[PDB]
DNA sequence: CTGACACGTGCCTGGAGACTAGGGAGTAATCCCCTTGGCGGTTAAAACGCGGGGGACAGCGCGTACGTGCGTTTAAGCGGTGCTAGAGCTTGCTACGACCAATTGAGCGGCCTCGGCACCGGGATTCTCCA
DNA sequence: TGGAGAATCCCGGTGCCGAGGCCGCTCAATTGGTCGTAGCAAGCTCTAGCACCGCTTAAACGCACGTACGCGCTGTCCCCCGCGTTTTAACCGCCAAGGGGATTACTCCCTAGTCTCCAGGCACGTGTCAGA
């Protein structure tokens, strides 16, 4: 019930920015799975980077490195 | 002569083996079928066509039988603890979808106690399940991992089924210099035999201290059966067109000699019927298919059999055929007194015309 | 001159698993390339870790982090358990 | 224009729930979730851009749960 | 005397050569004493992990040697190795024989 | 006379079970040298460089066809088409 | 020129290895423009390495390095 | 006295670039023209992106450059779109 | 440290009347760090391939040509070369 | 209308200016190997033709599931108060890694044998296909 | 199902050339020591991460509804598939030669290292107007 916080009006707001005009009724359960899968792979690395520094917070540059490792550079942090 | 007669008596023992097969094969052919669909870890366990296969190779009691249920495993890793190839303990390598046996572990080692307990539980459930075949499971003892299942019948019969992991990977590094059948069966036969799988039977050391129940010993009984059946360097020898070579017959009569000795006298309970087979397998590579494997001179066949046996007893050395650095009978495994007595017995029964074969 | 390859050690490691099995000298080129590729992946990642934390020393605790965030899934668990099994066996001697 | 499209508190709760599966007790900077969300939105915008074509290709206008698995099968993620 | 550093650690791969490679390559200003031992152990682990599966593929083919057709069926039939070497071409390895079930008649 | 398609499946199980190079080597060498002539003139190639280039270029095309088969099965057909290739190359970063 | 040396049977063999079951007629002229776009990229870099070593020959290592730079790693030719 | 940047006729710091090259674990030594060359390259790239973004803001009538303008400038130019692909930007939208 | 002072000087001539926000400058710094870490990390491998022990301007040049695409490279090289010709000349 | 950028001084910390030692990189000279070019013969593979049949494509119609709007409800967003974990820096010392000698077994190159394996030939089998 | 015609699988003999074993040797790993400074250990400041709470109200939720479009069905006709005959030019062996990669020996000049003098650049604070 915590993933469901990615409300349908939000998936539609993203799709309308991807250029979609007409959205099926089954892709919300699919976008949610895709989003969760993407977030697991970045949070796993963010935690792996924080533990190494023996820190407790998960800093922003830690997420930047975790993303960079995926091949998705991120500017502005 | 006496040898041909004892061979005919072994054929009579084959008749008794048929009498037992009548019930045991009927039991298993309908008992094994519930195992596959039971939806457990022992699902897919299939009996392996090894051992006697109705023959005399089993070397078990006249009213007793034995068979083995080969359960496959993912990526068995072998580690020999404080031993020399005689005892192995299993672990696992990386397996992407977790182990099917990830709940029989004892840390990293996979132990025979938990597996055999679950095995006996499932077997008792099945024997209580089917009513057409009159089957039971006698109580368990802590001295053997055999889950015996006594069979009711007009005359009592019993059987036991031994779990045996099956591994499809390479053979253990303790067998590299073993199975020397090159000049005898050819390097082709060997290199096409060391591709088969190998089995691990659960066996307790009963001499060590650290790990007792969590130890498995290699079993190559399938390769043993291979070499027994299609022996000879001639592809038709005992396969067609007559040509009866007497080398299995000599082994049979030697095994009968050892069994009669062990039944007659007590302390020979420390040397099983397997040592004779290892002696014969070390001897067949001593002289590949000489002219002296003919039905005549068979008394010479036994002179040489004994010669080799006594030579092994006297010098305190008989390597396991497949593991060549594992003395089956040695002081540490068996102190010298009993084997000295056995050498004396072999010497005596060599003379006086083998009195052990009068009462048979 | 003299070219140094891992062929000696890859052949040593192939005689432990699968005795009586050899390589075809082009598969050995495959395996030499694989070793020099994974070595570089681990070493570059560990080298980066040591630099994010303003350190100046690659230790056994950065090789471990690199093995954790480069190898996928179960490979990362078994690979570290043999890396630490060899850093104790090495100091007790 | 350029502003976020998911709601911040629900996404933060999602992030913390996913993270507690790795470290038992954890805490995040305020910018370590403004970056995780800000990158996760671009990932999905791009996935929808690439899955609109897999439906145009098939003579449709309605993206379906079957041509999101194609932009992912072809991109290596699946 | 003169024990090799790779024999104490129980390794087959060269701890000394690995340390020299770490030092001569531009990875860091310094390199500990447990880094070569850890990294040689990991490299030997991965090499044995690939080589055992490759050898099983060779042996079920009824062969006595490993060719690149066998280091392809070992990397591409394993969930984790396939993902570790997903952007890698094994020369003279071929492809994995898959055909969609909608093409069968 | 085998019905159409049967000899199309017959030789998928054949070229996937093998590892031979599927282009002719001398036409490929001529192509490689003709392309390189636009970068540097009077250039020589080790016989291993061309082997590498051909083995690297055939894997690309095999994978590209593996993607375009999906892009064709998606649109409810079996015959691949140039539009199919152009989609498979666009989902990827190639265009 | 030499691009036509990339025949139709060759591309059909590649397609059969890649799983394709039927092939439109315009595929071949479409594939010849794809391969020549691939090569022109792995060579432009394989020759940038070579001109850096001050060489006249294009070694296999130039090819494998230039392939790494595209994200495709080739095993069995050194490295 | 004269900074190396002034002599080279640049705006980016030649000294800091040299120091970052020396301390960065790139190679054992670092020539005297690598700092100047790399500073010139970096200055060229940044000057280009700013030339583009400043007149991409001028279209919208805003007299300041925000992540949106840099995003659009990257995504319009055919050259910087391929160099700076695979890249996300904060509030680039 | 940050390039936030040098980027501002470049802006002051490329667009003398335009300014840049804080977050745009933040990205500007990220961009310069990325470009540096790519060109230098390519020159490092160029030197290692040729068994050399020094990063020279002739390897920044090859890294530029290998990384920057098309008419960017052809310009970058030039604006690099000029600088070196200006530097070694003093 | 306010907080997000612009601009100003103290200073200290990192860069500029020498100087020297030595070792990496530039040059000239030889070696040999490995890339190119040619010759000539089977002959395997590309080219070409053509009949048809199985499939791309267009058309049509129903229906069910997607989009817009409206009344209601849930909870995100801003703020304000307040405390405690823990990020970030500092100061000791100490012990671990760099470096230099001198010794020495491991690993590379060269050499040489013969066993795995690629190929052939003729069953034997086992798909496909019209029916 | 029944069976004719074809591919594909397979198994007892060639024969060649590459995997692997061995030997001399050299150079790179090892042993033993010294030195110095990176990183641990401890202690402390105080930034910022969590926590609750109350009010406003933008946004999620739910329903109605009717129209756009997804999906099956049908037809038909382009255009690939399979097979056959014929052209061609790739593959192979073989030899020659010369261009170029590789190796070795001075040698010099270019980068690292060190000491020191200090101006560029960061931080803290104040003071506005672009524009959410
Ligand atoms: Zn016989």
């Amino acid at each position: 019930d915590n993933i469901q916080g990615i409300t349908k009006p939000a998936i539609r707001r993203l799709a309308r920015r991807g250029g979609v005009k007409r959205i099926s009724g089954l892709i919300y359960e699919e976008t949610r799975g895709v989003l969760k899968v993407f977030l697991e792979n970045v949070i796993r690395d963010a935690v792996t980077y924080t533990e190494h520094a023996k820190r407790k917070t998960v800093t922003a540059m830690d997420v930047v490195y975790a993303l960079k490792r995926q091949g998705r550079t991120l500017y502005g942090f | 002569d006496k040898l041909k007669k004892v061979l005919d008596k072994l054929r009579l023992k084959r008749k008794d083996i048929s009498e037992a097969a009548e019930t045991v094969n009927k039991v298993v052919e309908r008992l094994l079928r519930r195992m596959q669909k039971r939806e457990s870890e022992f699902k897919g366990v299939e009996q392996l066509n090894t051992g006697s296969y109705y023959e005399h190779v089993k070397i078990s009691a006249p009213n007793e039988f034995d068979v083995m249920f080969k359960l496959e495993v993912p990526r068995i890793e072998l580690q020999e603890y404080y031993e020399t190839g005689a005892f192995y303990l299993v672990k696992f390598k990386r397996i992407p979808r977790g182990n099917p046996l990830s709940h029989f572990l004892e840390g990293e080692v996979l132990s025979a106690t938990k597996m055999l307990s679950k095995f006996r539980k499932i077997i008792k459930e099945e024997v209580k399940e089917i009513k057409d075949i009159d089957v039971s499971v006698e109580k368990e003892k802590p001295g053997s991992p055999a889950v015996t299942l006594l069979i009711r019948n007009p005359e009592e019969i019993s059987v036991d089924i031994i779990l045996a992991l099956e591994s499809k990977g390479s053979w253990p590094i303790s067998t590299k210099e073993g199975l020397p059948i090159q000049g005898w069966l050819g390097t082709k036969v060997r290199t096409n035999l060391r591709r088969e799988p190998f089995y691990l039977v659960p066996k307790n050391a009963k001499d060590g201290n650290s790990f007792q129940g969590e130890t498995w010993r290699l079993s190559f009984s399938h390769t043993e059966k291979y070499i027994l059946n299609n022996h000879g360097i001639e592809k038709t020898c005992c396969e067609s067109s007559g040509a009866k070579c007497c080398r299995k017959e000599c082994l049979k009569l030697m095994k009968y000699l050892l069994e009669q000795l062990k039944k007659e006298f007590q302390e020979l309970d420390a040397f099983c019927s397997y040592h004779v087979k290892t002696a014969i397998f070390h001897m067949w590579t001593q002289d590949p298919q000489d002219s002296q494997w003919d039905p005549r001179n068979l008394s010479s066949c036994f002179d040489k059999l004994l010669a080799f046996f006594l030579e092994c007893l006297r010098t305190e050395k008989l390597d396991h055929y497949f593991i060549p650095k594992f003395n089956l009978f040695s002081q540490e495994l068996i102190d010298r007194k009993s084997k000295e007595f056995l050498s004396k017995k072999i010497e005596y029964e060599r003379n006086n015309g083998f009195p052990i074969f009068d009462k048979l | 001159s003299r070219k140094e390859s891992y062929s000696v050690y890859v052949y040593k490691v192939l005689k432990q698993v699968h005795p009586d099995t050899g390589i075809s000298s082009k598969a050995m080129g495959i395996m030499n390339s694989f070793v020099n590729d994974i070595f570089e992946r681990i070493a570059g990642e560990a080298s980066r870790l040591a630099h994010y934390n303003k350190r100046s020393t690659i230790t056994s605790r950065e090789i471990q982090t690199a093995v954790r965030l480069l190898l996928p899934g179960e490979l990362a668990k078994h690979a570290v358990s043999e890396g630490t099994k060899a850093v104790t066996k090495y100091t007790s001697s | 224009s350029t502003e976020l499209l998911i709601r911040k508190l629900p996404f933060q709760r999602l992030v913390r729930e996913i993270a507690q599966d790795f470290k038992t007790d954890l805490r995040f900077q305020s910018a370590a979730i403004g970056a995780l969300q800000e990158a996760s939105e671009a990932y999905l915008v791009g996935l929808f851009e690439d899955t609109n074509l897999c439906a145009i290709h098939a003579k449709r206008v309605t993206i379906m749960p079957k041509d999101i698995q194609l932009a992912r099968r072809i991109r290596g993620e699946r | 005397k003169a024990k090799s550093r790779s024999s104490r650690a129980g390794l087959q791969f060269p701890v000394g050569r690995v340390h020299r490679l770490l030092r001569k390559g531009n990875y860091a200003e310094r390199v500990g004493a447990g880094a070569p031992v850890y990294l040689a152990a990991v490299l030997e682990y991965l090499t044995a992990e690939i080589l055992e599966l490759a050898g099983n593929a060779a042996r079920d083919n009824k062969k006595t040697r490993i060719i690149p057709r066998h280091l392809q069926l070992a990397i591409r039939n394993d969930e984790e190795l396939n993902k570790l070497l997903g952007r890698v071409t094994i020369a003279q390895g071929g492809v994995l024989p898959n055909i969609q079930a909608v093409l069968l008649p």
